[PDB]
């Protein structure tokens, strides 16, 4: 009932990643 | 259903906001002649219209002047000249993202969370009236009470031929951030470009009206998602809500989840809140004469 983040005294990052996620980072490809 | 109307009938008073796409002024019109009045927004759009712009803006006004649902704005009438200008049932409490900016504190989980399936709500229905709503984010979506959000409408939405799945805008300015990205990458838009920025509108209000991809240039917005880049996790959010968005914004659209889809999950979390939304503070917030 609660997984939320762990930031560090609250920020966020300007993005987080799913590389190598096939399904999201997009063969190029090139 | 289209009303069509003369310039004579409505009066905008006071500018209320204004971009460099349209501006929108307030906005009372009166029917002819007929008793008295109804405030509406008036929405003049900018560029310059080509004559199958016009058609498209027309086709999708027939669809937005029709509409049944309680979570997206209707039309009430358009008002052809050398200018567009769209009539709207006038919203006071306004532009939904500037809403939670200020609300921040008082903004409880509960609402978050309906919001997300009003939202959804609205967005599943203009799918079913073949329309793609091409501009889908926070700051167009408003408030009538703030249990009760519509999704409004700017010109943008184009209506989907019936044996057609796809859409190819022209060119020029679009909202790149919100966009999926063929959306970016191809001018290409339809459901699923659509439900990419419902990822981006969903994470705008679990962030309170953050800024998206905050510091990073649209000019490779187009990249960070080839490399496999998307919005962080909002701090509110267990992981169960935040992988909801981030199935959004997948890069093959045809298995970003579907609207439909969209309002179940949401839906169900709806009646469970503070289980995914954990907000710090939550579970307060002539005649007489002298």
């Amino acid at each position: 009932p609660k997984s939320l983040p762990s930031y560090l005294n609250g920020v966020m990052p300007p993005t987080q990643s799913f590389a190598p996620d096939p399904k999201y980072v997009s063969s190029k490809a090139l | 259903l289209l009303r069509i109307l003369k310039e004579t009938e409505f009066k905008k008073i006071k500018v209320l906001g204004s971009g460099a796409f349209g501006t929108v002024y307030k906005g009372l019109w009166i029917p002819e002649g007929e008793k008295v009045k109804i405030p509406v927004a008036i929405k003049e759009l900018r560029e310059a219209t080509s004559p199958k712009a016009n058609k498209e803006i027309l086709d999708e006004a027939y669809v937005m002047a029709s509409v049944d649902n309680p979570h997206v704005c209707r039309l009430l009438g358009i008002c052809l000249t050398s200018t567009v200008q769209l009539i709207m049932q006038l919203m006071p409490f306004g532009c939904l993202l500037d809403y939670v900016r200020e609300h921040k504190d008082n903004i409880g989980s509960q609402y978050l969370l309906n919001w997300c399936v009003q939202i959804a709500k609205g967005m599943n229905y203009l799918e079913d009236r073949r329309l793609v709503h091409r501009d889908l984010a926070a700051r167009n979506v408003l408030v009538k009470t703030p249990q009760h959000v519509k999704i409004t409408d700017f010109g943008r939405a184009k209506l989907l031929g019936a044996e057609e799945k796809e859409y190819h805008a022209e060119g020029g300015k679009v909202p790149i951030k919100w966009m999926a990205l063929e959306s970016i990458l191809h001018r290409i838009y339809t459901h699923q470009s659509d439900v990419w920025s419902y990822g981006v509108t969903v994470w705008e209000l679990m962030t309170f009206g953050s800024k998206p991809y905050d510091g990073i240039p649209a000019s490779e917005i187009s990249s960070i998602l080839e490399k496999g880049e998307r919005l962080p996790q909002p701090p509110i959010c267990t992981i169960d809500v935040y992988m909801i968005m981030v199935k959004c914004w997948m890069i093959d659209a045809d298995s970003r989840p579907k609207f439909r889809e969209l309002i179940i999950e949401f839906s169900k979390m709806a009646r469970d809140p503070q289980r995914y939304l954990v907000i710090q503070g939550d579970e307060r917030m002539e005649y007489l004469i002298p």
